[PDB]
């Protein structure tokens, strides 16, 4: 069956890095756009970044751009996202969300991770 | 940054509510929308798309709209497993990505409605010895259970520093939250009064406090 | 009336952990004991009866014990859906019935751990112009979220008229919750003082205010 | 397959009274003792009544003793709790719970409904 699993979240200090994973099971990644959303603790969902199945196109949330950079490995299944110069802002649950498209041209995500937290202290 | 929709609706059981989102010319005027529902402490989940189609394994209760640049997303014969937090999403040209709603926190009502008793309190003496000051916004006795605070110096508005607790169910069945702004006693004393505003269903009541 | 359960425990990932229960000659020493999980918002389920056996679709790492007048319940290879809140239960033959225990509410720890702050707020003087006076404990930036609150006018222990808020998770990922005593304005002044009292994992913090 | 479904929680005045159904399903209840379960906001589980399989026996809670009554009907499936002299102290979530045995000897409570509240003001 489907699943993604996400992993990395850690309890970091202020502008430090982090990497974060997430593996994909049960379908082709090859053939789906995949993307980030992340919520912090009391407050809504907010779009962090995304990517087309043949990693030529990405895109990013305001908050992150210039600091938050997105990945793929199709042949490993996984998609990563490199976070630097972090701040207490970042504070939050990170999803990992696949579209039913092969492009990030839509807001239609079909499947969810469980998520993974991240702590800037 | 975001798409508008009201913090919070409720309706009875067997009743029929609508939840609403509104954008611009940039969003829900040329992207279609989707629909997200999110229960305490799980994922969100997809509950219709391109508009208005619903995902295989949800009830033909739920059904969804557009027109101009708002959308809607109607909900008949309300049952108490539909208790949960509604997101709308459209792809955006001007950010070039996906922008959310704020979030609409739905309740099926089994109980009178109650409007929240607010009490603030001023900084303690014992913490300005200890070069603190930190304010106090106690709320307590509302249904249903949501509400959204501001906070004001003198009259500017007021975002560093602020903290709210979620709502959480009393010996009464009727919900109680906190919310408490840090300052330093510089902060406290530099002004001539500070404000507490609580929202519960679009109703307003404001208290105020000053350094004496 | 209650069997004794420490009010909140934790390990890391993989780790294992004990749950204590004791009891009396009247309940565990001649009565076989009885584990219930619960998760946040759902029924209460049986992971274990009949002192150490296990419902079908429970995990081996699970285990039970009795010896004397208590019981234990083992967890080993401790997973993040092993996050709940475990009763004990046994027949008491000077009841006549069931007795349970206090429930001890176990995490799976993920960030470094941390001490409560405490702040005690006197009645403003808004609301005892309204006939009211209405203390508040303010307790927040601690982990894990399980505490338990104890008040005393002057020094005898208060219990009627409190309330105390689920902790809630605030912006830096720790926990934060509120305690208050509704008095009236005879009732404040006819004391020498008040405290609060916070235990968050066996240690504890006071504090105390006075009419001025 | 076996299920509890209760019904009759609603807000009510101090001192009046109210009377609680709970229709089992997927087994025959005429072998098996019931009981209820209720639990307070934000506090612990309370053994409140119970009753064996042929209703000879009965037991009580110290905080209901006089107050409540427990009955049931097995051709119709379905357990009773009538409640009299409600107290502010009452309001709560009502479990109803099946046990292995056909006899009220034993905190082992295999089934659990999903509750239903009271609210006392
Ligand atoms: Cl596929
Ligand atoms: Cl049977
Ligand atoms: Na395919
Ligand atoms: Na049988």
């Amino acid at each position: 069956q489907v699943q993604l699993v996400e992993s990395g979240g850690a309890a970091v200090q202020t502008g430090g890095s982090l990497r974060l994973s997430c593996v994909a099971s049960g379908f082709d990644l090859s053939n789906h756009a995949m993307a980030w959303v992340r919520q912090s603790p009391g407050k809504g969902l907010e779009y962090i970044s995304g990517i087309n199945n043949g990693g030529t196109t990405t895109t990013y949330g305001d908050s992150v751009k210039d600091r938050f950079t997105i990945s793929r490995d199709n042949a490993k299944s996984t998609v990563y996202l490199q976070m630097n110069r972090l701040e207490a802002d970042d504070t939050a649950v990170y999803y990992c969300v696949k579209s039913s498209y092969s492009d990030i041209v839509s807001a239609r995500f079909d499947s969810w991770g469980k998520g993974t937290q991240v702590t800037v202290s | 940054s975001v798409l508008t929709q009201p913090p919070s609706t409720s309706g009875t059981p067997g009743q029929r509510v609508t939840i609403s989102c509104s954008g611009s010319s940039s969003n829900i005027e040329t992207n279609t929308v989707n629909w997200y529902q999110q229960l305490p402490g799980t994922a969100p989940k997809l509950v219709m798309h391109t508009n208005n189609q619903r995902p295989s394994g949800v009830p033909d209760r739920f059904s969804g709209s557009r027109s101009g640049t708002s959308a809607s997303l109607a909900i008949g014969g309300l049952q108490s497993e539909d208790e949960a937090d509604y997101f709308c999403a459209a792809w955006d040209d001007n950010l070039n990505g996906v922008i959310f709603g704020g979030g609409t926190k739905l309740t099926v009502l089994g109980q009178p409605k109650a409007a929240p008793s607010v009490t603030l309190f001023p900084p303690s003496s014992e913490e300005l010895q200890a070069n603190k000051a930190t304010l106090v916004c106690l709320i307590s006795d509302f249904y249903p259970g949501a509400v959204t605070v501001a906070w004001k110096a003198d009259s500017s508005p007021v975002k560093a520093g602020v903290e709210t607790t979620t709502p959480s169910k009393q010996s009464n069945n009727k919900y109680a939250a906190s919310s408490y702004l840090s300052l330093t006693p510089e902060q406290w004393k530099s002004h001539k009064s500070y404000s507490c505003q609580v929202t519960h269903e679009g109703s307003t009541v404001e208290k105020t406090v000053a350094p004496t």
